């Protein structure tokens, strides 16, 4: 599948993922593509801050779903 | 006022009700329509809301299920997952066709979500569907 | 029609519409009345709020979007219009709620709350330790 990631400034980037991979692994895909380290990555989706333990299937994330990437200053 | 096409369709839904479907416009909003509609869904009444966006007839009507149904093409929030309203809509279709197409889905649940278990385990899953139509659609 | 608008606002929250500085979604994915929502805001640059994440609970009543919704912070924050004891937002203190129009939405309320965090009064104001949540 493909997901989006929008940042604080407004930039949106596409990313390939699967519905069964964990956010910890999803946080890695955003790293290999954008360099942001999973340490300062805070991914938000629809008013919910994602927890590294759960998986995308638990959050009902489908194709075209957009994530919001917020970093720690 | 409101476009003539909507007026014409309203008078046809009033002067020619569809078999087994009650559809009436809200007194306050003319574009809002209250809709009530063998299979395990026999007996339980199912309420529905239908809306006509300003882009109508270009854009497809908005229809969801106020009542809770156990169905592969209806999610937890009642939005109807039918192609006629998704991307196969054309201005030629009308409210009449949408309603008729929805009741068709009731008759033929297509597993082609919960559908993973509703299609594989067709016996254990349908046992729950028949109940929901009595628990959540009592009257 | 209340239900269908909240359905559009749900899909927009899933597509992350806006400048990426606010987010909203259902508190319970099985809630068929679409009443209780959760919002989140990230502080604006050049303010004491900047980069602090704030969560909010939002309640859309039966007359939504005719009337404004209820809004309260769950994360502690010191800001004019927000009750210092439970984080409830006073609609009289927020122009977007004081003069509510049915064109507005949850997104607008969040965007308005973030913009107001740049106001002179709120720009510089002692904040509690980050991440604290009111007693609920």
């Amino acid at each position: 599948m493909q997901i989006f990631v929008k940042t604080l400034t407004g930039k949106t980037i596409t990313l390939e993922v699967e519905p069964s991979d964990t956010i910890e692994n999803v946080k890695a895909k955003i790293q290999d593509k954008e360099g942001i380290p999973p340490d300062q990555q805070r991914l938000i989706f629809a008013g919910k801050q994602l927890e590294d333990g759960r998986t995308l299937s638990d959050y009902n994330i489908h194709w075209e779903s957009t994530l919001l990437l917020w970093w720690r200053l | 006022g409101l476009p003539r096409r909507i007026i014409k369709e309203t008078q046809r839904l009033l002067a020619e009700p569809v078999p087994g479907i009650k559809a009436e416009p809200d007194e306050s909003n003319a574009r809002y329509f209250h809709v009530v509609i063998d299979s395990p869904f026999e007996g339980g009444t199912f309420k529905l809301e239908l809306f006509l966006p300003e882009e109508y007839p270009m854009a497809a009507p908005k229809v969801r299920f106020m009542t809770k149904i156990y169905h592969p093409n209806v999610d937890k929030l009642g939005r109807i997952c039918l192609d006629i309203l998704k991307d196969k809509w054309s201005p030629a279709l009308q409210i009449r066709t949408v309603l008729l197409s929805i009741q068709a889905l009731l008759s033929a649940p297509n597993p082609d979500d919960v559908a993973e278990q509703w299609k594989t385990n067709e016996a254990q899953a349908i046992e729950t569907a028949r109940a929901w139509t009595r628990l959540y659609a009592m009257n | 029609p209340r239900n269908f608008r909240l359905l559009e606002e749900l899909e927009e929250g899933q597509k992350g519409v806006g400048d990426g500085t606010v987010s909203w979604g259902l508190e319970d994915d099985e809630d068929m009345t679409l009443t209780r929502w959760t919002g989140m805001i990230i502080g604006p640059p050049r303010t004491i709020y900047e980069n602090r994440i704030y969560s909010l609970k939002i309640e859309c009543g039966p007359k939504y979007p005719e009337a404004p919704p209820f809004v309260r912070f769950v994360t502690k924050i010191n800001m004019n219009g927000v009750n210092s004891s439970n984080g409830v937002v006073d609609p009289r203190a927020i122009s977007v709620l004081a003069k509510w129009q049915n064109s507005y939405s949850i997104k607008v309320v969040l965007q308005e709350l973030r913009r107001l965090m740049m106001s002179k009064e709120n720009m510089k104001l002692p904040q509690p330790p980050e991440g604290q949540c009111y007693s609920n």
